[PDB]
């Protein structure tokens, strides 16, 4: 049906002490079990795009909703409730935690939420093992090679069973045959429960997904 | 004239923001609050030195001179011998009286003296503390006493009264006195500090020659000391007054509390408040060590046009004085003005709290004083520049062995 | 049993670290500032306690309160029984002789004071007798006790004769005024470890030839050698004074107890200087770790849980280089002689004990740890304001 | 004549933490009035081989000497009193002191060496006004242009008249009219004096030189 209605976001800020008009009357419409492939370039926003769409930052131009809730009405511990349940974020820029284990990576946003610590452990086993990464649990990511762990930061934002996943390209830091594999764990969300991801595509390869794809050139659709 | 050796070390570590201005911050402030309570703090020890020699030791004797159950009869031989003996002010007398006081239940040692008041400005300071504006009523033949302010407000002896105290004299028999009315009226009183208010009273000599039924003489001759600071060969020379015998009371043993604790704490405070400036030091080696990782290009430019290994060492030597120099001199200006109004600052913090703490009932004196010398200001800069030349030793060891083949230069 | 560790994040923070990076070397120059304030405090610390551990154990633990005397002169023994003297605080009794007397021999000169017991009963305060029997204290050859360090200086050795006078207390002639000269040969001599002078004599009490056979008055011994205060105007008989006790001794029982209020609670501001040390070591985490905050900042963090982050890893700071300072205090427990060395200045004597109380450990802990949890507030507050927009994304 | 002889250069340290040979037996001779344009490409071993001529470390394989002069016989100390005298050194990234005024930029080699003083300043004002920058004496190089932060770090290695200039590209962020012009200032220092100088080329773009216009691939002398 409707997840999040974006209405005239221009994002007017002093983006290097100048005033761009990159993401200028951004409004689209994504769906329940449906989901949108925005086809953009690089320069265009793609990632200044779903840091407004999450509610990390605020436009002062327009307001978004969520299943009726506002972000007019949500303050800053707010957005951090629905960050942490119904909002899954994949990013690309090697967005991980070597400190800690690959275990503790994927557990770390069921650890937020403070839930019982039996069912933390074992949602973080059956979502290493959906990447065939159940072999590489109790090892650090530095160690690990640029196919492997990105992989972990896909199956990081599947833990808490989100509605709208705001990838940020998750394709094209990883080799090609198991670019085509991660496709099908986002389409078996899809039969399961109807998540949808709003994933960014600068390089064509997410154009034989669905055919919903609005060429957003800085804004312009 | 200025003496401009090397110019690169003021136009050095000139920053405009960033991680290592963030530093310098917490380095300049972290060592001026060390600084600032080397100022505020031995100005108050100092401030305690002088409430004493002024205030304390000026109106108390140094010795005295009794004698067991003899009239001093040859006062006469001991006032000629004592007329140039290096050390005095004049010649006083001293008579001693006990005394048991039965009235309103309170039991209090009221210790009565004479002095004779022909010689009193250059013996002590009596007219200085007085509350009216005459005080030409300090004579003889009129029997006018006088009390302190300890008795006055819980023994209902205040001036307008006749006030009769019973006291006890000597007498060949030891059995209970007797209760002779003293018919002196009161006119006057005196101020002290709040520690003789209640064992201080003056007498006349022509009407103390009538209450200690012993004879029309003096048992006991008093000396002042002129020599201050110090009571070690001034009370040798003062025992051959007296016969072979000797009675030593001076005035170290009776107020023993004060003038050692004093220059204790300061003795103290040239050990062990200095090791407050070497702790101080390591804020200056984790801001020394921050100026290599930004400018490794920029002594990277020096090597490749022939500089001394012993000039690149000299640059962080003097880097680190004038980083030790600029937040050390904030600790002075702190220090200086909160040490001269001192006493405002202690009286608007202790009226916000409710109740008031730091009486006076065991201690000497409710509030405290500040004085600030110029002798305890120069030892704070020498030592912040001897232990900063030991601090910036291993960052200037750190930069020297970087060579320019490993940077991209 | 399983406890709530909340604390696992800022664990991995301090302990993952590299050892090339600019980061890890802040933290050591951190470390070492509280180690050098923290142990040259409990040394200061260990020489304060010595003091109290060297006195009133062999130095103050031997010298007595309150003697007895009179008004009219001697004290009768056959008029004070032992059952009428009956005290508050008294637990024995012994009759004593007193009297200022000179040594007057062919070598030197000595001032001194006798100490007049009987061989039935036992002194408690100095037990250390270099092999003198109390028995063999007969009057009928007047003997008596000399001390060791009055008989180096004099050059005598035990069994040989040396000859008393005293100005004072001598034989009250009716004719003239003579002054008492007695032979008391040395049989034995004894060391009571004094630090004082100590020119203490022992004599007899059968010696009717100093004044007078009485005595002048009995021992009142007390079991509590820190004050008098508590028993000093009690109930006292007719004929009985009061005389001087424990003030001019050595130290007062002041330089040591004052300078440990100074210590420890005036002087408190060495840890309020090294927490600025910890200021640098947890300020320099938000350059080399700007990514991390932004991982721990979009996927739902609250604004108070992200103060509890850095509150208890600038308090792990803490915990490391002052339980080091405990440490290397602990190394100069066994340092007694080895620790200083001869670069000209010694200073025999008492100077420098060591004396180690586990009450203080924990009175010097608290202070540097909890003035760590109140200075990690402004990293802890510029590290929440990193927006993951403008840092990094 | 000769001013500096090559013998076995094989710069073996952890090149990218691994021993590869890429610089290895690098022998060739710079003359008092020949000087040399090694061809190579972006970043190879002309970067190595330019720090390696002025005595910044040492190969451990041979050694170079100068004028009669080897390494060898240098410390620590007594290597640095070579790279002042008569040594040069230019960079790509304007390697200025961001700090200081362009008028003390010039005459930092004139500070270390403890000169007259009357005369330092008078020596950075005539070297300012030979590139055209005696107007932005006093001035900051950050503040500056692209084309205009260059050409003050070529006018300062030529200030106490040295003996082998080593330039490392001076091509780069100066314009396409400060590219020829700047290249008889460098003619002018060899016809009056035996200044030498070593330049290397990537682009081609010291192909316009006297005679020795050599490829070097990987410490190989070609065509």
């Amino acid at each position: 049906k409707i997840l999040l209605q974006c209405d005239n976001l221009c994002k007017r800020y002093q983006e290097g002490s100048v005033q761009t008009d990159v993401l200028h009357n951004v409004s689209f419409s994504v769906g329940e079990g449906e989901m949108m492939a925005i086809v953009g370039s690089s320069g265009s926003g793609k990632s200044t795009l779903l840091h407004l769409l999450g509610g990390l930052d605020t436009p002062t131009s327009g307001d978004v909703i969520f299943n009726g809730q506002p972000m007019s009405k949500l303050s800053s511990a707010a957005k951090a409730e629905l960050r942490n349940q119904k909002l899954g974020f994949i990013y690309q820029f090697h967005h991980l935690l070597p400190d800690f284990t690959a275990l503790e990576n994927v557990a770390m946003p069921l650890l937020i939420g403070k839930k019982k610590p039996a069912e933390i452990n074992s949602r973080a086993l059956e979502m290493l093992k959906a990447v065939g990464l159940d072999h590489r649990a109790n090892h650090r990511p530095s160690e690990l090679s640029g196919g492997e762990r990105q992989r972990v930061a896909i199956a990081r934002a599947l833990v808490n069973n989100p509605r709208l996943v705001l990838a940020d390209e998750p394709t094209g830091n990883l080799d090609a045959r198991n670019a085509d594999s991660i496709f099908q764990l986002l389409g078996e969300l899809n039969r399961l429960q109807g998540t949808a991801f709003l994933v960014v595509t600068h390089d064509l390869q997410l154009a034989k997904r669905m055919s919903r794809q609005l060429e957003m050139r800085d804004g312009r659709l | 004239p200025l003496s401009l050796l090397i110019g690169l070390r003021f136009s050095r570590g000139r920053r405009r923001g960033g991680m290592v201005s963030l530093i310098s911050v917490i380095s300049t402030i972290g060592i001026a609050l060390g600084v600032a309570v080397l100022i505020v703090g031995l100005s108050a020890m100092n401030g305690f030195e002088r409430e004493l020699n002024n205030r304390i030791l000026a109106v108390v004797p140094h010795g005295e001179i009794e004698a067991v159950d003899q009239p001093w009869t040859n006062w006469q031989e001991a006032l000629d011998h004592v007329q140039k003996v290096p050390g005095i002010a004049a010649a006083a007398p001293y008579i001693n009286f006990t005394g048991l006081v039965e009235s309103g239940a309170n039991l209090r040692a009221i210790q009565v003296k004479g002095v004779n008041p022909q010689q009193e400005q250059r013996l002590s300071a009596l007219p200085s503390f007085v509350q009216g504006d005459a005080w030409r009523n300090f004579k003889a033949g009129e029997q006018q006493i006088i009390i302190g302010k300890g008795v006055a407000d819980a023994l209902k002896v205040k001036q307008g009264d006749w006030v009769s105290i019973m006291i006890p004299n000597s007498n060949p028999e030891h059995k209970l006195m007797q209760p002779k009315r003293v018919r002196l009226h009161v006119a006057g009183i005196l101020q002290l500090s709040g520690q003789l208010d209640h064992s201080f009273a003056m007498i006349p000599l022509a009407d103390a020659q009538q209450y200690l039924d012993m004879g029309s003489s003096v048992s006991g001759i008093a000396l002042k000391m002129t020599d201050v600071f110090n009571a070690n060969k001034l009370v040798r020379d003062a025992g051959e007054v007296t016969n072979s015998y000797v009675y030593i009371k001076s005035w170290i043993g009776t107020y023993g509390y004060m003038y050692r604790d004093i220059q204790m704490i300061r003795a103290i405070m040239y050990l062990a408040m200095v090791l407050v400036i070497g702790v101080a030091c390591f804020n200056i080696v984790s801001t020394l060590v921050m100026a290599v990782k930004d400018k490794s290009g920029d002594i990277a430019v020096l090597r490749t046009l022939g500089a001394k290994d012993g000039l690149i060492r000299a640059i962080f030597v003097w880097y680190g004085l004038l980083a030790g120099l600029f937040g050390s001199l904030c600790g002075v200006i702190i220090g200086v003005v909160v040490s001269l109004q001192l006493t405002p600052i202690i009286e608007w913090i202790e009226k916000l709290i409710g109740h008031q703490f730091l009486s006076s009932d065991i201690y000497f004196i409710d509030f405290l004083p500040s004085e600030l010398h110029w002798l305890d200001v120069f030892y704070v800069l020498v030592t912040a520049l001897l232990l900063s030349l030991l601090a910036s030793w291993y960052p200037a060891r750190r930069a020297s062995n970087i060579d320019p083949a490993r940077v991209l230069s | 049993m399983y406890q709530p560790v909340a604390l696992f994040i800022g664990l991995r923070y301090m302990r993952g670290r590299a050892a090339d990076r600019f980061g890890r070397f802040v933290s050591w120059l951190s470390t070492i500032g509280i180690t050098l304030g923290v142990m040259a405090l409990v040394t200061v610390l260990s020489v304060m306690n010595g003091f109290e551990r060297e006195l009133q154990n062999n130095i103050l633990g031997l010298m007595p309160q309150a003697i007895l005397s009179s008004e009219h002169g001697s004290l009768n023994p056959q008029q004070l029984p032992e059952t009428a003297v009956k005290l508050d605080g008294v637990n024995r009794v012994a009759p004593i002789t007193t009297g200022d007397v000179v040594l007057q021999s062919a070598r030197s000169v000595a001032v001194g004071v006798m100490l007049g017991i009987d061989p039935a009963q036992k002194d408690p305060l100095t037990p250390y007798l270099v092999n003198v029997k109390q028995t063999d204290l007969e009057p009928g050859k007047y003997n008596v006790i000399l001390g060791e360090q009055l008989a180096s200086q004099l050059g005598v050795n035990r069994g040989d004769q040396i000859r008393v006078m005293v100005p004072s207390a001598s034989q009250f002639t009716p004719m003239g005024r003579i002054p008492s000269q007695r032979l008391f040969n040395v049989i034995g001599t004894f060391a009571a470890n004094s630090e004082v002078d100590g020119y203490e004599m022992l004599v007899n009490i059968e010696d009717a030839s100093r004044l007078m056979g009485n005595i002048t008055g009995w021992r009142l011994w007390l079991d509590e050698p820190l004050k008098v205060d508590s028993l000093s105007q009690q109930k006292l008989p007719e004929g009985s004074k009061w005389q001087d006790w424990r003030d001019r001794k050595g130290e007062l029982f002041q330089a040591v107890r004052m300078e440990k209020n100074m210590m420890g609670l005036l002087l408190s501001l060495i840890v309020a200087v090294a927490a600025f040390n910890i200021i640098t070591s947890l300020g320099l985490m938000v350059m080399e770790k700007q990514g991390e905050v932004a991982i721990l900042q979009t996927q739902g963090l609250t604004p108070r849980q992200i103060m509890m982050v850095f509150m208890v890893q600038g308090a792990s700071a803490g915990i490391i280089g002052a339980i080091l300072g405990a440490a290397l205090g602990a190394l100069l427990a066994s340092q007694l002689n080895n620790l200083m060395p001869i670069i000209g200045v010694l200073l025999d004597g008492a100077a420098l004990p060591v004396a180690i109380e586990p009450l203080q450990v924990i009175v010097i802990a608290l202070v540097a740890m909890a003035i760590a949890l109140l200075s990690t507030l402004y990293p802890s507050w510029r590290a929440a304001a990193t927006q993951p927009a403008e840092a990094l994304r």
